[PDB]
RNA sequence: AACCCCCCGAAGCCAGGGAGCCAAGAAAAGCCUCUAAGCACAACCUGCGGGAACCCGUACCGCAAACCGACACAGGUGGGCGG
RNA sequence: GCCGACCCGCGAGGGCGGCUGGAGGUAAGGGAAGUGCGAAUGCCGGCAUGAGUAACGAUAAAGAGGGUGAGAAUCCCUCUCGCCGUAAGCCCAAGGGUUCCUACGCAAUGGUCGUCAGCGUAGGGUUAGGCGGGACCUAAGGUGAAGCCGAAAGGCGUAGCCGAA
RNA sequence: UAGCGGGCGUGGAUCCCUGGAUGUCCGAAUGGGGGAACCCGGCCGGCGGGAACGCCGGUCACCGCGCUUUUUGCGCGGGGGGAACCUGGGGAACUGAAACAUCUCAGUACCCAGAGGAGAGGAAAGAGAAAUCGACUCCCUGAGUAGCGGCGAGCGAAAGGGGACCAGCCUAAACCGUCCGGCUUGUCCGGGCGGGGUCGUGGGGCCCUCGGACACCGAAUCCCCAGCCUAGCCGAAGCUGUUGGGAAGCAGCGCCAGAGAGGGUGAAAGCCCCGUAGGCGAAAGGUGGGGGGAUAGGUGAGGGUACCCGAGUACCCCGUGGUUCGUGGAGCCAUGGGGGAAUCUGGGCGGACCACCGCCUAAGGCUAAGUACUCCGGGUGACCGAUAGCGCACCAGUACCGUGAGGGAAA
């Protein structure tokens, strides 16, 4: 799946076989595949509650940043789904 | 609506056909159908009667409605086109020259 | 809202027979209550009913021409007046 | 013609009037009843008398 | 009207009966009981009195001429009684 | 549309006459095309042939008197005869959906006939605290707050809810 | 839609337009259930003698966003449908190549989500060779060109030129004021609101010096109007013979024409009827910058300063997609994986690469018109005329056929 400061699907991409030289010539056998996101879970603080995050190891930073942005701000009263609703 | 024409329970001239030139009130007209009846085709039905009351129902050679447009209404002048002319207030249909 | 539950009498050798015992059957509106063709009959004949009865009449086909039907669907209810009472308003 | 005369005197109905809507109203449905009791057994109506209430009610229930 | 004797007699009833066996033989509510919160002027329990008790089905066919088989088709159709 | 033994044309055609028909038609000269059918085991419809032929659907089986009626082998009644009788009798359930009962009726349906019918027309007819089901329970299963998963559609799924011979 | 039985209309009935009312039950279907049109409830009122029973009025689904003291709450919204058109996600095969696998069919068929009277796209990190152009979309052309291609079969642009339409805007960041909370109380840090700022002849912040208010510009928002839409109304001029069942034919003498379109009337009618030409009309609802008005907004020159100018982004490499581009010398745009910057001595592009020259300012968003379609209304046809034309001129998506998706007449 995607979603998460990440925003990104997987997307569906050709892997094209091919049989040959470079300098004599390049030929084939062609055929469609899917190509995921690199995507893991991100246990962490925030207020009370661990709140987790499935997401792009390309962004688990962005995540950790935006703890940060949190620690100004207001929550408390049980809120384990909703904090992370409230993220940015 | 616009199912409204020449004329209504009045006088009138037949330009018709059988009767042709014969002249009288038009004891009817519906509009549905678009057929007037004042005295001009009157033909026999030989029947009895539809419904079992009233035993007799008559051969009456009752009034054959007409087409509408076969009669002509008519004035001091005889038979006019009709003309739509506005008083004070209303409508009232002046005829071919005349009123009424 | 309350001579609408009661549609009309039903007009039958087989009504007929249980006026003379304390049975008046007539026709109700569909969707009416045992509950309610009391309270009804009850406030319209100014009598005290102590049992009510219904059924649903399936309404029969009929046809016409090619046309082919289906009658509307009907419900009696027949009442069972507290003993002694009677409704003339039937007794025609 | 039979509309303005009663509407009229219908919120005349205004001594008491949403609660005389109302009775009146009822008044006019036994009326519709007996009616149509009348109506079945047949010895006893001629039609319209039918139509005309039921109509009298659409304007009382207004 | 009589409606009484005698005999046979179940696979049914008493039923959650008994014995043996191995392949080892549903759940949940009703019902009973225990207490918690809460109440103990309530509330449960038993008797009696008075009252209340809706909705839907209920025709008819149903081993077939009324169901499934284009047919008043020698086919097909679960359970009970079957002197 | 029907008929012609006439006229013109090499011919496809055109013309003329008679009868039917009863409200449209469209010169000369040009234009444009859904433009000519005998065959496609062609498509639709009609009507033939086989042929008054095979069949009339269990070899349980008939007969007579009387009645009804325009009309009865075929409907009603009576007597005799035959067949079923762990059924070919009787009560449930399913499916069917007015086929039930009356009254009138026979065009078609009925493999013949029909006065009869399961057929046409009309009127009636189905009554429940206690029978069955629902205002009870749960089964496989289904659905499904939570939760998990999936490009979307969706998948799985706790509690619960639905689900009965 | 005749009939039986009764009524209503110039005290303007029927009927037509507009607004309102009522509007059972099911269906997104939403109190709960469920085998759609049925069944069962909680709460607050009401009805019956009415506690038990029943009925009546109201109300109670779920999700998202905002506000609220966790919460309970309160408001705004969503859900489903739509002939075709549109956009995004996904996406074939027959077939062609006279086999076939690349390739083709085709980003087509279809499935899915969404949009709407359209949808998309849209104010250059553009074009590409002119020191030129100047958003986007559509048509003509360029061009079957450039190219792509088992250089097979095939595929197939762009710039430019001619047209239609015409329009440009908001923000993020620096910087300032603020309120809230986090805490290591700091000239801070973070979040929210406000201001400020929006560009490529680079621009803005801040700091200096100067003339701007009464400058004018001005909506895509709002207000009024016109006009239009939804009922209508006025409308010219002919009569007599005559054959005929019937004139409108034939005959005689007339007339109208901004009207000799068309239809009907017993056959063949400008003048009989309905129309036609021309012209008039809206209380009500809809539409409506086309006209007017108003508001939101907007607009200056020089100098210094080097504070800011959209980050897992550019960029590079691996895997792919788009493009005329099939790995090719393979850029450009897009992006699944890995590494990973700078803020104008910044970056991107101009078909490997480098140098030069030149173009443009990415990583936030919005924007009318020109365009597409046709369920709907109307107009017209060298369009059909009942085996045709829609499957349906007729009671047809019916009868009938299929468990069902579905098929589908006749007349
Ligand atoms: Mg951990
Ligand atoms: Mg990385
Ligand atoms: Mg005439
Ligand atoms: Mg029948
Ligand atoms: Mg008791
Ligand atoms: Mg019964
Ligand atoms: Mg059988
Ligand atoms: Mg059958
Ligand atoms: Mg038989
Ligand atoms: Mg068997
Ligand atoms: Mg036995
Ligand atoms: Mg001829
Ligand atoms: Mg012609
Ligand atoms: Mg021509
Ligand atoms: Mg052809
Ligand atoms: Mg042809
Ligand atoms: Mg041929
Ligand atoms: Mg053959
Ligand atoms: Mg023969
Ligand atoms: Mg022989
Ligand atoms: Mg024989
Ligand atoms: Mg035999
Ligand atoms: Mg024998
Ligand atoms: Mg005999
Ligand atoms: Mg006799
Ligand atoms: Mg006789
Ligand atoms: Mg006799
Ligand atoms: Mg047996
Ligand atoms: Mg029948
Ligand atoms: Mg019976
Ligand atoms: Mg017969
Ligand atoms: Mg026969
Ligand atoms: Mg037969
Ligand atoms: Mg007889
Ligand atoms: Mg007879
Ligand atoms: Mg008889
Ligand atoms: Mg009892
Ligand atoms: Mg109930
Ligand atoms: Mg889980
Ligand atoms: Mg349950
Ligand atoms: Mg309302
Ligand atoms: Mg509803
Ligand atoms: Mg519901
Ligand atoms: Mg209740
Ligand atoms: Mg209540
Ligand atoms: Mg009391
Ligand atoms: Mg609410
Ligand atoms: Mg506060
Ligand atoms: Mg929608
Ligand atoms: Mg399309
Ligand atoms: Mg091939
Ligand atoms: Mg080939
Ligand atoms: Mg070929
Ligand atoms: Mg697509
Ligand atoms: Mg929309
Ligand atoms: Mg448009
Ligand atoms: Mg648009
Ligand atoms: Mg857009
Ligand atoms: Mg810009
Ligand atoms: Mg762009
Ligand atoms: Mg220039
Ligand atoms: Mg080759
Ligand atoms: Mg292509
Ligand atoms: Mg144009
Ligand atoms: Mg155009
Ligand atoms: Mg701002
Ligand atoms: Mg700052
Ligand atoms: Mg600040
Ligand atoms: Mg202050
Ligand atoms: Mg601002
Ligand atoms: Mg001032
Ligand atoms: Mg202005
Ligand atoms: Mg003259
Ligand atoms: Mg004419
Ligand atoms: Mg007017
Ligand atoms: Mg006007
Ligand atoms: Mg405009
Ligand atoms: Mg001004
Ligand atoms: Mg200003
Ligand atoms: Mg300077
Ligand atoms: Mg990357
Ligand atoms: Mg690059
Ligand atoms: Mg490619
Ligand atoms: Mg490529
Ligand atoms: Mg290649
Ligand atoms: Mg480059
Ligand atoms: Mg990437
Ligand atoms: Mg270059
Ligand atoms: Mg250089
Ligand atoms: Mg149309
Ligand atoms: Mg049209
Ligand atoms: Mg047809
Ligand atoms: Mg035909
Ligand atoms: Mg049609
Ligand atoms: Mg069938």
């Amino acid at each position: 799946s995607g979603k998460r400061p990440i925003v990104a699907n997987s997307i569906q991409r050709r892997g094209k076989a091919k049989r040959e030289g470079g300098v004599g010539k390049k030929t084939t056998g062609i055929s469609k595949r899917r190509q995921y996101p690199n995507l893991q879970k991100v246990r962490v603080r925030v207020a009370g509650q661990e709140i987790t995050f499935r997401v792009a190891a390309s962004h688990i930073p962005k995540v950790y940043e935006l703890v940060e942005r949190a620690k100004g701000l207001r929550l408390e009263g049980l809120s384990p789904k909703e904090i992370k609703k409230e993220l940015l | 609506r616009v199912k409204m024409h020449v004329k209504k329970g009045d006088t009138v001239l037949v330009a018709s056909g059988k009767y042709k030139g014969r002249v009288g009130k038009v004891k009817e007209v519906l509009p549905k159908k678009y057929a007037v009846i004042v005295e001009g085709v009157n033909i026999v039905k030989k029947a009895v009667r539809v419904s079992p009351k009233y035993p007799q129902g008559g051969f009456i050679e009752k009034e054959a409605p007409l087409h509408a447009s076969k009669v002509r209404p008519i004035c001091p002048a005889c038979g006019k086109p009709t003309r739509v002319r506005k008083k004070f207030l209303e409508n009232g249909k002046k005829i071919r020259v005349c009123a009424k | 809202t309350a001579y609408d539950v009661i549609l009309a009498p039903v007009l039958s050798e087989k009504a007929y027979a249980g006026f003379a015992e304390g049975k008046y059957t007539f026709w109700v509106h569909p969707k009416a209550t045992k509950t309610e063709i009391k309270n009804a009959v009850e406030t319209a004949f100014k009598v005290k009913v102590v049992k009510v009865n219904t059924l649903h009449v399936r309404g029969k086909k009929k046809r016409l021409g090619r046309y082919l039907g289906k009658r509307p669907d009907r419900k009696k209810a027949i009442v069972q007046v507290a003993p002694g009472q009677k409704i003339e308003a039937l007794e025609g | 013609m039979k509309l303005s005369e009663v509407r009229k005197q219908l919120e005349e109905a205004r001594k008491l009037s949403p609660v005389e809507l109302e009775k009146l109203v009822r008044e006019k449905k036994r009326e519709l009843m007996e009616l149509r009791f009348q109506a079945s057994i047949g010895q006893l109506s001629q039609n319209h008398k039918i139509r005309d209430l039921k109509r009298q009610i659409a304007r009382l229930l207004t």
